[PDB]
């Protein structure tokens, strides 16, 4: 820093201590200057070394100050679908609004192996945050494709707007393409599916600690990498990979990439994938529970934690993210009418009044998911899920003791068929006063509640006794029109307490 | 320390070290041994009304947008807004003049993260007068400068103005030694204007960071009042030039100049870019972009990428869309030449100007020259004297100008048209006149001072002369017209031998 220096457009002073580590090469003329680690560049920067330095030197002279302008090249080239290229940029970039596939091809070049022979390209689109270029391939992929930018190519320049930087130029070698990641989804709590537009290779007798040592997995904001490799890594249907996680080895919003230079798995025998941090889109697993806690709202205990826009949402916003889908496997429309997330745990929606619940339905969520985030952060991975649904299973909502010689208890769904006998009187409830505090019991005629006759009269204490539901108990089963409909009723997370109803005053 | 007076009375202006700025509770007393600050003699020590604690105030007071002022605040404050009440607790508003104002302009407020800047909104864009103050309420209670335990804040002997920058202030070049600065409101300068107080008020720097100094020699008022035009003997322009309002205004200000207030200097320094001055159409097929500086084309310019930089227009402003056929850089790097289908592809009055957030044209360069930009008002066509300019008669000659024109009364003809000889020597010219056609016109030049050979041309600066709009006006031409012969008639001079009048020898 005593001898060179970097100045931005119209700066009256240099930036302090930009170069690590100034170092040579090639034939004593590469002047291969390392910057920071997360150094940050200019649009426009000036190169220049300051007023009589001394520590380079040549022959008897020394480099007096005259200054040069830096230009940009490209960083890296993936091959992420069958026909689309993401080439990296260093820094931010920009290409001028109209940008059909002629000027695409006008300012890079993607030639055979061992050719300088122009391959033809559909189109090109810049990339959202504008760091990378996306490039649809025309024809088909072979290991030893190489891209480079043509020389006098002005239409690609860095910094935000076109009207002020420079313009990227070729490096003397050019960009070696090489597929990667296309995307991947959670599977189960421990796996993942992985999708390629490529053919791959098994590490013949594979063995467990190599597995990690090709891929890694990610923290949130992809700095940090968990510590404990994973046990298996295979090939499955549709060009796929499949990676089988340890138990409670998975973060919420974590990456999964390979690591830079892999050699485990080679496309063709010739040519292995590159770096590329990945997300990790969540879904419902196993773990969710859903229950009918009253005949016109619903509850559900999500696995990880979740995130919707404000706190409240109208009703497009959970019909958008979320279905009610038959026992037979349609989906009926506009179910919910309003939904919310409290505490980023506990998601509760609302059946609307033109909605209604049947037997047997399931809460899954929507292909096309645009709004669910699978993280506390308002952008993260979403949800996106179309097999395995959650059964929802109902239970009680209210009781009273409608004398010191009966009870009654009201359902959140019906149970109007004729399997009611006299064993859910004693078996489907229980109250922690009595092993057997019923005699007889008898259903209502749209079969909402039930009135049981006591066994002795005034067992029941007001305000003090609670009445449950019996775990795992099996007479009591919702209304359903088959076996595979109707879902066993279930206890509440609190007990309630019967409360007498009589005349105040 | 330096002594400063107005109305309240004579104060003492002291200074801390960078290292040591103030904290609450500390007091100020006269040193033992003092010598230089005097009264009619020096200042005893050692009374009790020699010290004094020291009690706060705020730092400083800026409009930085339309409907936002910052308060920045000479320590960290402990204080809690919630509603319009609060503010008015604390800030009491005024205007120039130390008037009072009938109703208060606040709406709410906002202590910044670290409690050294409060923002303050008003209700609407038209609540800052000009000229209006800011301070604190006499014993407020609210403020606090130590935590809940600290002293409160004070009023200040006198009010302290709320300073305006110029956001959204964008530098651009009109004319090779012309440059545009646009502020956001209604803007003064004092009416007798010299250079000093011109280059006391902006500044100017090249490429490298390295102030220009002293480049104004004068400067005046936008036709719209919102922005100075600021003006040099030579041009002097680069790639990389930056403007911005010096540290030491005391010219610019908003509204009127006896009550305003002067404008403070921009967060960020603006970039000059280049635009089109003037379009002089020289043949009934080909349009000259006049150029302010060195530009810089496509290495090849074909038709879709010059029209991506143009935009044709009639007088009542619809665009045309037929009229390029090429476009060609010219020699000298100050003009472009557009070509034309036709010559029907002009009518009078037309206009011309550059398409936004494009990458073609640019300053001295394709690579890294900023682009040109387009301007306030579309440019207007003038259309250059290059018709046929016959000679009927040894005083009088004939100019068919093609269009519909009309032409000023009483104006003096020497600024309006003249004629060139070999070598570039100018003569002299009598009177001159417009036909009742709306096209034809007649100069009347000295007798004898034409030989033939020469060819006319229009004066420099001319404003007589213009289209039928009365708002376009010709220009000179690079050749003028070779002024051609025409005969007048033949005598009867006997039998055998005629003489023919030629005009000329």
């Amino acid at each position: 820093n005593g001898a060179f220096e970097l100045r931005a457009a119209g700066s009256s002073a240099s930036k302090s201590s930009p170069f690590s580590a100034c170092a040579l090469a090639s034939n004593n003329t590469a002047l291969v200057l390392t910057l920071a680690s997360a150094s940050t560049y200019t649009a426009g920067d000036i190169f220049n070394v300051k007023s009589g330095q001394s520590l380079l030197q040549v022959g008897s002279t020394a480099y007096v100050p005259q200054a040069v302008s830096v230009l940009p090249t490209l960083s890296t080239a993936i091959l992420v679908a069958a026909s689309v290229v993401r080439v990296g940029l260093p820094v931010v970039s920009s290409i001028p609004a109209p940008y059909s596939a002629d000027d695409c091809a006008r300012s890079v070049i993607i030639a055979a192996a061992n050719s300088t022979a122009a391959k033809a390209i559909s189109g090109c689109v810049l990339s959202a945050d504008g760091k990378a270029l996306l490039v649809t391939l025309g024809a088909a992929y072979a290991a030893g494709d190489t891209v480079n930018v043509r020389t006098g190519q002005w239409q690609l320049r860095a910094g935000a707007s076109v009207t002020l930087g420079p313009n990227y130029i070729a490096a003397s070698t050019p960009v070696a393409i090489v597929p990667g990641f296309s995307s991947a989804v959670l599977t189960s709590a421990t796996q993942v599916t992985v999708q390629l537009p490529l053919a791959s290779a098994l590490p013949a007798t594979i063995s467990a600690s190599e597995c990690g040592d090709a891929f890694d997995l990610l923290d949130a904001s992809g700095t940090t990498s968990r510590v404990s490799p994973w046990t298996g890594c295979s090939i499955g249907s549709n060009n796929t990979l499949v990676l089988n996680m340890t138990a409670g080895i998975y973060v919420v919003g974590d990456q999964v990439t390979p690591k830079s230079g892999q050699t485990k798995l080679t496309f063709a025998n010739t040519t292995a994938y590159g770096v590329l941090l990945t997300p990790i889109n969540p879904i419902l697993t196993a773990a969710t529970t859903a229950m009918l806690t009253a005949s016109s709202t619903i509850v559900v205990a999500l696995p990880y934690a979740a995130n919707l826009p404000a706190s409240t949402n109208n009703g497009t916003v959970c019909n958008a993210a979320f279905d009610l889908v038959s026992a037979a496997g349609a989906s009926r429309t506009a179910p919910f009418s309003a939904c919310s997330i409290s505490g980023g745990t506990t998601l509760t929606l609302t059946i609307a009044s033109t909605a209604s619940y049947t037997a047997g339905d399931r809460i899954n969520v929507k292909s096309g998911n645009s709004a669910f985030l699978g993280s506390l952060s308002a952008s993260g991975p979403a949800f996106v899920h179309a097999g395995t649904a959650i059964v929802i299973t109902p239970t009680v909502v209210s009781t009273a003791l409608i004398s010191n010689t009966n009870v009654f208890v009201s359902l959140s769904a019906p149970t109007s068929a004729s399997a009611f006998n006299q064993s859910i009187c004693n078996g489907a409830f229980d109250v922690s006063g009595l092993a057997t505090p019923f005699t007889n019991c008898t259903l209502s005629a749209d079969g909402t509640g039930i009135s049981f006759l006591l066994a002795s009269a005034g067992s029941v204490t007001s305000g003090v006794t609670t009445i449950n539901v019996k775990s795992s108990q099996l007479f009591l089963l919702a209304a359903g029109s088959g076996s595979s409909d109707s879902p066993a009723f279930v206890p509440r997370g609190s007990a309630l307490t019967i409360s007498e109803a009589k005349l105040a005053g | 320390c330096t002594v400063a007076s107005d109305a309240t009375g004579y104060y003492l202006v002291v200074t801390l070290a960078a290292g040591t700025p103030f904290v609450s509770g500390d007091e100020v007393l006269i040193k033992s041994g003092n010598t230089a600050l005097v009264g009619s003699i020096a200042y005893a020590s050692g009374a009790a009304g020699a010290t004094k604690p020291i009690y706060a105030n705020f730092d400083d007071a800026i409009l930085t947008a339309p409907t936002t002022v910052l308060v920045t605040m000479a320590a960290v404050t402990t204080v809690s807004f919630t509603s319009k009440a609060d503010c008015d607790a604390v800030f009491v508003f005024s205007g120039a003049g130390n008037t009072t104002k009938t109703t208060s302009p606040i709406a709410s407020c906002a202590l910044a993260p670290d409690g050294l800047s409060v923002t303050i909104t008003l209700s609407s864009a038209d609540a800052y007068v000009p000229g209006d103050a800011i301070n604190v309420v006499k014993d407020q209670t609210s403020a606090k400068v130590g935590g809940v335990g600290g002293t409160n804040l004070v009023p200040y002997p006198t009010a302290t103005t709320i300073s305006p920058r110029p956001f959204g202030a964008k530098a651009t070049l009109v004319a090779p030694t012309s440059v545009a600065f646009s502020l956001p409101a209604v803007s003064s300068l004092p009416a007798a204007t010299a250079a000093a107080d011109c280059n006391a008020a902006v500044r100017y720097t090249d490429v490298a960071g390295v102030d220009a100094v002293n480049p104004f020699t004068s400067c005046a008022l936008t036709p719209d009042t919102k922005g100075v035009v600021l003006n040099t003997a030579s041009p002097i322009y680069k790639a990389g030039d930056v403007m911005n309002i010096k540290s030491g205004n005391a010219a610019v200000r908003w509204g009127p100049q006896a009550s305003g207030a002067a404008y403070y200097p921009a967060a960020a320094d603006v970039p000059v870019f280049a635009t089109v001055a003037t379009a002089t159409l020289v043949d009934p097929s080909t349009v000259v972009l006049n150029l302010p500086t060195v530009s810089a084309i496509p290495d090849n310019f074909t038709v879709p990428d010059c029209l991506r930089a143009i935009e044709f227009k009639t007088a009542a402003g619809v665009t045309k869309n037929g009229t390029v056929a090429s476009c060609m850089l010219m020699p000298d790097r100050l003009g472009l030449q557009v070509k034309l289908l036709s010559a029907g592809n002009f009518s009078a009055g037309d206009t011309v100007n550059i398409k936004p957030e494009q990458a073609e044209l640019r300053s001295s360069a394709l690579a890294t020259g900023p682009s040109y930009v387009p301007k306030l008002a579309a440019q207007v066509v003038n259309p250059a004297l290059f018709a046929n300019a016959n000679l009927t008669s040894a005083t009088a000659i004939t100019v068919r100008l093609p269009f519909a024109s009309a032409l000023a009364t009483g104006a003096d003809c020497k600024a309006v048209l003249a004629l060139l000889g070999a070598g570039g020597v100018a003569k002299n010219v009598s009177s001159c006149s417009l036909g009742a056609d709306g096209v034809t016109l007649a100069v009347t030049i000295p007798a004898a001072s034409f030989v033939g050979g020469d060819v006319l041309n229009i004066v420099p600066g001319q404003r007589a002369l213009t289209l039928a709009d009365g708002t376009t006006a010709y220009v000179p031409s690079k050749a003028g017209v070779l002024v051609t012969p025409n005969i007048v008639s033949a005598t009867l001079t006997n039998a055998t031998i005629v003489t023919v009048a030629l005009p000329t020898a």
